[PDB]
């Protein structure tokens, strides 16, 4: 009731208390949300631009006598001659922890329809990478709730790692699982939808709130129908919001989805500016265009934190971990944009079509999937238990490849093939099936101990799950202790093999 | 003043100057003052001059001739009377059934639904075609591309779909003919006419011979039709769902490429309209299920150059909720519908989605069929004798599955007097899972031909 | 006789896999060439 | 005198100048508001010329004032630049105080005269089988790592720096060019763990930097090394100069980035037409002369992993030492993944390498050549349906491939197996013994991921 | 019967335009309620000529130097 009356009255007694000096430029030419404006000289490159329609613009071309710029939204209500003012202020976006549990406009406007949220801090979107003297070596793990992933391809805090595959082959589901894993960790996690179907969007959402993850979680979306400008700009904004906590010595996590759409959209936009293209219509800067955004994520120094917050902190090293997404046409890893992006990332993962077609969910082509950091984040247990197993199975792949047109097999090839089969079957999990560390720990223990080359091929996974049950029932303190630490002691493995014999007896 | 005069035209392009105080926004209607030609606002060339494309021919027209505006985009009539009438792109009668009685019209270029308007749930769209019902189940607000050659009653297929949707759920149907082979369109009209299905569908064809712009816009035309119809809500709210069949959206892509050349701007990498993805999204995201009511769409598509790496199918797959293909040899085997069952795929194939037990049964069935294809070659080269016994059982049972797939139809019912087949989910699955027990190995495969439910199959076995 | 059938079946398999290889090669090479002459055309038209 | 901004596009700027004062084509132009600086490139005339900026393009409006230095980009030079971390402007980034010396040197200079080249005729042993076997080196030569994206261009360099650095004693310089910051910082700290950190100097121009900064980044370090080579020791000359290039492809890419904005035309692919001449200009100021010896290592990213690209093609015309990587070899898990064939060396001389070296190498390549040729048929046909000698050669070559597979001292980071350094004598003897067939009874696994032949014996008898 | 000729040496315009003329004459007898048949020859060269004209008409280039209006035609 009347509370709204008092609020609106005081908000009216608040502002518009005086005239204002300002500068305008009116429209000249229009095409596809790209407009030519003449009459603004005080303008800033890429600043926010004022319009009577309530929308805004970003400045592109400072020529001698006019400006071309880009819309932020639709433009069908626009026409030449209308009024168009300048903010005199650069592109920004609200940023804050208040963003949690919210999904909003690419300009931070609540599309959830759950009330607007003020962010006492707002930051410019376009920013530069920090200084080299402030970077910190990656030293802290990130768990993906997987066996295949967490083991053979380590991923630590702050690493960038592309995920590449085909349509309906399991590309996102993986990132989603990784996020759900971070529930207990409490790390900062945030994801961006980029030019996809709102159905898919709401599916992701409903899954998240089902998990309740969407409380330490924020997501913003670029709809596939939104005019390409927002698609182009959004990932930068998401990085901006993410950097807030890394700028506070707090480890962070971002997930970029389908940068291919953003890439092609930008290609189109820039080409509409009649700029000459390079190979397959892409201009050259595209490599820079994405990479500059990618560099903004890293693990930094507490010293950098102090230089940022100048007493507002005690000093802890912050970080931000990167989850980009690029699809491959027909599995062309050598494709141009893939070639560009792999040159940028700290590592990559690729998913094999046939294994998912063969039902293997997930379906890793471990052959080419590596991390520059590798064993700097895994637990000492994991790190020591792993190390060549991914290579071993990679060579097992090529052995099997050669083993189909030749009838001779030595015992070395025989053992390699038979153990590769067991370990292959060992790397399966269900959708939404996370793992505690001891899970994959005991699995790999059994594998290396040949405790799997002895039991039934098909029964492998059943034995695995029943083993988990067996132990987490009987040995629950044991695995609790080990996974709370991440350190291994020999007596621990003694208990492990004791359980091995007891369960093999069952 | 509220009109301008012709100042220059080239090709399909038309230019007219206006005064600075009166100049229309994009997509608004522009009638050539002096003829029936209509112009669509495209971009403001400044100086009172704006660029447009005419709907229809380009002759009879010379510069200086006045042309006016409506200051509003194309508005075409919407109403129940639209059914049974075939219209031009402008929604103007072409069946010679007189002008459309309904004067209630609506604008076309309108915004895609809101995020809030995204239907919060997903559920299995249903029909009576067992292979569809199981092997590629659909969802409301669904988008499936159709594949195949020619000579399989694609039209007939659609006829049965419309009959079922109007019967079971009264779901409305509309069709848009894009690049119609005029003779075929007339034939299809007569075909849907003899069948009384004519009354339950709305018809507009874009003949490929026409200026590419109207050919382009017929899509949004029918789209708006369906929008109105679904949003047209009965009592208690919750208006019926609507169905849309779109004629070879690939042709639509071609027309987009054409008009892209026409503005004289950059031809893309493979050579296409660069904005193709955006207008894709314009189509697709404007089509879905709503919080109340849904519209599902099934779209014909041809693959140019038989390749799946050219842009058009790549962009297409971003929205195809399922895959449905038509195999020629299957029709050659007299199997109807002649759908290749094994290779048509639906994204909606999860036990989370389709139901756990349903999923398991489907998985086992496809496994069996896969096995049978691995087998029939060895059979033909080595005789059925040299198989293992279970292999022979699989052979016979899979052939029984194929026969069971053969079914008459209510559209076939009028074609040849024979009661059509209507079968839902959980009606097929019972017979199928019973077949997975091999309990009908005594039952001859012939007892599964041109039959509905498994009960009917056993009745046939009795009479046979 | 048996081993000849086996070997010839293997030859058929090798040919099929190579066939898939060749369709993919043709597709990409054709795309690249087409894009290439398109680039040449757009460069040329910019002159006059 | 001063100029005013009149247009802003991308990262290229234009300015109005008084008819009296038109600065030369290469000068520093200070933004009179900020620290931002400009270099001239084109004399657009009529009191207006075109320039690019170094640093952020933001906070910049039209009509704003800019001065000229009447001096080109001349940067601090000398040993007081060692153990320090500089920007593209040669200014400290390590925050270890301003540099000490006051000598400056312009980044631009003509190439040395023909009458000044030197006969780099000094070999080098490294410890990597494929390299020291196939690519003998000339102390003072140009060493390029032709490779795609993620083939191991950086790794192959880190290990060489380890080996090269430890085997050397004297000057050395590094210049990060348009690369991941993380790897660079990690390298810096690793060097800090060492002590030749002092002996070397750091400068990073990284991908994050604006392309204007990204362009004239090498000039700094190359000029540094040119000085130090020309910086003569008392009662002597310059010292052995260690040079290391990091993806000159980045410089090429920036030239591509700027050309269209420069009013320039689009090469046959889209590059700047001037790419060849600028690459040659760059390379020619890089040479060991009558004065001093300059040893240069080049990181060569290969776009889309293609050789027929114009830039690599031009590059071969520049590199005496050519080393090429493959994706399929890494697809086989062989680390390193250098191709034996295309990577070649003009030092491969029988009067230079010794007869046995020459002939053994030639025979090896011959074997591999037949194996690669027969790959087609063996994929088509059964391996058994072939001549016995053919199959023997096949196994020989496969074991050769394996015998190349070597652990590297820094490679144990992603594996754990300790890296190796194999003296060339062991390499030669082992390969000859293989070519002698002394080991045809030996399982092929006994050669994978190994060092010397004695290691092969140990592995086999172990197996 | 009748035949209309567009010889190779003819200026491209008449070659470009002839097929429509022959069509019109055929339609005559179609409009005469009777039936007949027409043959279209060397449409490829027809398109070649039309492309050349369009080029000389400063018209925007198309794929393979073919503005899309050709299919429309
Ligand atoms: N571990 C798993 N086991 C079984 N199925 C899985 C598993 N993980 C993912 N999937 C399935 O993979 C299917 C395809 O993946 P999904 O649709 O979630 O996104 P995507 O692979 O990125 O494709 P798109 O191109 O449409 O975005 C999903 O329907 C999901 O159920
Ligand atoms: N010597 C090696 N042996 C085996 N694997 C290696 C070796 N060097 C690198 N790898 C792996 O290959 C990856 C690529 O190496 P890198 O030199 O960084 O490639 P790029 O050319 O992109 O700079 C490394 O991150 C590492 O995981
Ligand atoms: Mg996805
Ligand atoms: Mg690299």
């Amino acid at each position: 009731p009347s509370e709204i009356s008092a609020l609106i009255k005081q908000r009216i007694g608040d502002l518009d208390t005086s005239a204002t000096a300002k500068n305008e430029g009116t429209i000249v030419m229009v095409s596809d949300g790209i407009v030519r404006i003449h009459g603004l000289a005080d303008a800033m490159y890429g600043e926010m631009i004022e319009f009577d329609g309530g929308l805004f613009g970003m400045a592109l071309n400072l020529e001698q006598d006019s400006v071309g710029a880009v819309v932020l939204g639709n433009y069908l209500s626009l026409q030449e001659g209308q009024k168009a003012r300048c903010t005199g202020r650069v592109l920004e976006v609200p940023v804050g922890p208040e963003l949690l549990g919210r999904v909003v406009d690419a300009l931070g406007n609540p599309i959830d329809g759950k009330g607007p949220i003020d962010a006492k801090l707002t930051d410019a979107v376009e920013k530069v990478a920090p200084g080299v003297i402030w970077r910190q070596s990656v030293d802290q793990p990130v768990q993906t709730g997987y066996k295949s992933v967490d083991t053979m391809i380590p991923v630590g805090r702050g690493q960038r790692e592309l995920i590449i595959g085909d349509r309906q082959t399991g590309k996102t589901a993986m990132a989603i699982d990784a996020i759900i894993a971070q529930k207990n960790s409490g790390i900062k996690c945030v994801y961006v939808a980029i030019g996809q179907k709102q159905s898919t969007i709401a599916n992701v959402v409903r899954k998240l709130e089902e998990t309740g993850a969407m409380a330490y979680t924020t997501v913003v979306a670029a709809a596939a129908a939104d005019p390409a400008a927002m698609q182009y700009l959004a990932p930068y904004s998401g990085c901006t919001m993410g950097e807030y906590f890394r700028d506070r010595g707090e480890d962070a996590l971002i997930i970029y989805d389908d940068l291919s759409k953003q890439a092609v959209a930008y290609r189109q936009i820039s080409l509409l500016l009649r700029r000459p293209p390079g190979r397959e219509a892409y201009p050259g800067d595209v490599f820079y265009l994405h990479s500059r955004l990618l560099e903004r994520a890293s693990r930094v120094s507490a010293e950098y934190v102090e230089k940022f917050t100048n007493g507002a902190v005690t000093g802890k090293t912050g970080s931000l971990t990167a989850l980009p997404i690029i699809e491959t046409q027909a599995g062309d890893v050598s494709a141009f944009v893939p070639t560009n992006v792999i040159s940028i990332t700290d590592g990559q993962i690729f998913l094999e079509t046939s294994l998912f077609n063969a039902g293997i969910r997930p379906a890793v082509n471990a052959g080419i999937s590596v991390s520059r950091v590798g064993g700097s984040a895994q637990t000492k247990i994991i790190k020591k238990l792993s190390g060549g197993i991914r290579t071993a199975l990679a060579q097992y792949r090529e052995l099997a490849a050669f083993a189909q047109f030749a009838s001779d097999l030595d015992e070395a090839t025989r053992k390699q093939l038979e153990h590769g089969q067991r370990v292959t079957e060992l790397m399966k999990q269900k959708q939404y099936a996370p793992y505690s560390i001891a899970d994959q720990a005991v699995s790999v223990y059994a594998s290396n101990e040949g405790y799997m080359a002895d039991v039934e091929v098909k029964k492998i996974v059943d034995f695995d799950a029943a083993l988990i049950a067996y132990f987490r029932s009987e040995y629950a303190p044991l695995m609790k202790q080990i996974d709370e630490t991440g350190d291994y002691n020999k007596d621990i493995e003694a208990a492990i093999k004791a359980g091995i014999e007891s369960f093999k007896a069952t | 003043m509220s009109s301008g005069r012709i100042i220059q035209i080239i090709g399909a392009v038309i230019d007219v100057e206006f005064e600075r105080t009166s100049v229309p926004k994009i997509y608004d209607a522009l009638q050539v003052d002096g003829t029936e030609t209509t112009l669509e606002v495209q971009q403001q060339l400044g100086d009172g001059v704006v660029r447009t494309i005419a709907m229809g021919s380009t002759e009879g027209l010379k510069r200086g001739l006045t042309v006016t505006s409506t200051n509003a985009p194309i508005s075409v009539p919407v109403g129940t009377a639209t059914l049974g009438r075939i219209m031009d792109v402008l929604g103007r009668p072409i069946d010679e059934a007189g002008p459309v009685a309904t004067e209630e019209r609506l604008p076309i270029h309108r915004q895609a639904p809101s995020y809030a308007e995204q239907a919060a749930s997903t559920d299995l769209l249903e029909t009576g075609i067992k292979v569809i019902d199981l092997l590629c189940p659909f969802a409301k607000g669904g988008k499936v591309g159709l594949f195949g050659g020619a000579g399989v009653g694609k039209t007939v297929n659609m006829m049965e779909l419309i009959n079922n949707i109007a019967k079971a759920h009264s779901g409305l149907s509309v069709f848009a003919g894009v690049g119609e082979r005029t003779r075929e369109g007339n034939d299809f009209y007569h075909e849907m006419k003899d069948s009384n299905v004519l009354d339950k569908v709305a018809m507009v064809y874009g003949q490929m011979n026409e200026p590419p712009g109207n050919r382009l816009r017929v899509a949004l035309t029918g789209l708006t039709m369906a929008e109105y119809f679904r949003d047209e809500k009965d009592e208690n709210g919750k208006g019926r769902d609507v169905l849309l069949f779109v004629d070879n959206i690939y042709r639509y892509t071609l027309a987009g490429t054409e008009v892209s050349a026409l503005l004289g701007r950059m031809p893309s990498a493979v050579g296409y309209q660069p904005t193709l993805a955006e207008e894709m999204g314009v189509l697709q995201e404007r089509i879905t299920s709503t919080k109340s009511g849904s519209i599902t769409s099934i779209q014909a598509v041809y693959v140019p150059a038989d390749d799946l790496t050219d842009p058009s199918p790549a962009t297409t797959f971003a929205h195809l909720d399922a895959t449905v293909v038509l195999s020629r040899d299957i029709a050659s085997s007299g199997i109807y519908p002649a759908i290749d069952p094994l290779d048509s795929t639906s994204r909606q194939l999860d036990p989370l989605v389709v139901g756990q037990e349903h999923y398991e049964i489907a998985r086992a069935v496809q496994n069996v069929l896969q096995r049978y294809k691995e087998l029939k070659d060895i059979i033909a080269i080595l005789g059925m004798d040299e198989l293992a016994e279970e292999d022979k059982l699989v052979v016979y049972r899979a052939r029984k599955i194929q026969r069971f797939f053969s079914q008459p139809f209510h559209v076939a019912e009028v074609f040849t007097g024979a009661p059509g087949k209507l079968v839902p989910l959980k009606e097929t699955i019972r017979g199928f899972k019973g077949l997975l027990a091999g309990e009908y190995d005594h039952i001859p495969e012939q007892a599964f031909y041109m039959v509905g439910g498994i009960d009917e199959v056993i009745a046939k076995a009795e009479k046979l | 006789q048996s081993a000849r059938m086996v070997a010839m079946k293997a030859a058929t398999d090798n040919a099929g896999q190579l066939i898939k290889d060749l369709q993919l090669i043709y597709n990409k090479l054709r795309q690249a060439a087409i894009t290439q002459e398109i680039s040449e055309i757009v460069g040329g038209a910019a002159a006059v």
